[PDB]
């Protein structure tokens, strides 16, 4: 089956931040966990992390979490806990770097790790098949068809979706090289 | 606000 401590973990982690906004409001959430807006604030390490611990409504975490749980598990399954640690701890920092490039700090959300997984998932399956890992095409048709209605504003963030993307498809591409 |  699909269980695993990293998964759980963050799905907690979402959800326990997610009950805090509800309660204290986004903005009083968001001043403290988001991108720093100010370089005074550059150590505060948990920001370059925690914005995508937040969420913004209950239909963005449900299906976050669901694309995590399914590609996370997945991942922490068949290759273990310190690589979906990982791939997560760069994606986060990576795409919430280019989010903040392309549209300033206010940002949220998993999906940025998600698309990274998206990436790394499909990639891992293609080149390395024997990983246990694959994406399918239903999956990769659903997830271009994400990307780009991004770009369209019908997945807002577009800077986190292309970036996590990317870092998905690099590590997955360095990990295919290694067998 | 972008929702990532």
């Amino acid at each position: 089956e699909r269980a695993g401590p990293v998964t759980w973990v963050m799905m907690i982690a979402c959800v326990v931040v997610f009950i805090a906004m509800q309660i204290l409001g986004d903005q009083e959430v968001m001043l403290w966990l988001a991108w720093p807006f100010d370089p005074t604030l550059k150590f505060e390490f948990w920001r370059y992390f925690t914005h995508a611990l937040m969420h913004f409504s209950l239909m963005h975490i449900l299906f976050n979490l669901l694309w995590w749980w399914y590609l996370g598990g997945a991942v922490e399954k068949r290759l273990g806990s310190g690589k979906l640690i990982v791939i997560t701890l760069i994606s986060a920092l990576l795409s919430g770097y280019v989010q903040q490039k392309f549209s300033g700090p206010w940002f949220g959300g998993l999906s940025g790790v998600v698309f990274a997984l998206m990436g790394y998932v499909w990639l891992r399956g293609e080149r390395d098949p024997q990983s246990g890992i694959y994406l399918q095409r239903g999956l990769i048709i659903f997830a271009l068809i994400w990307i780009v209605a991004g770009w369209f504003d019908l997945s807002m963030a577009n800077g986190a979706h292309i970036a996590g993307l990317a870092v998905g498809l690099a590590m997955a591409f360095v990990d295919s090289l290694n067998a | 606000v972008r929702m990532a």
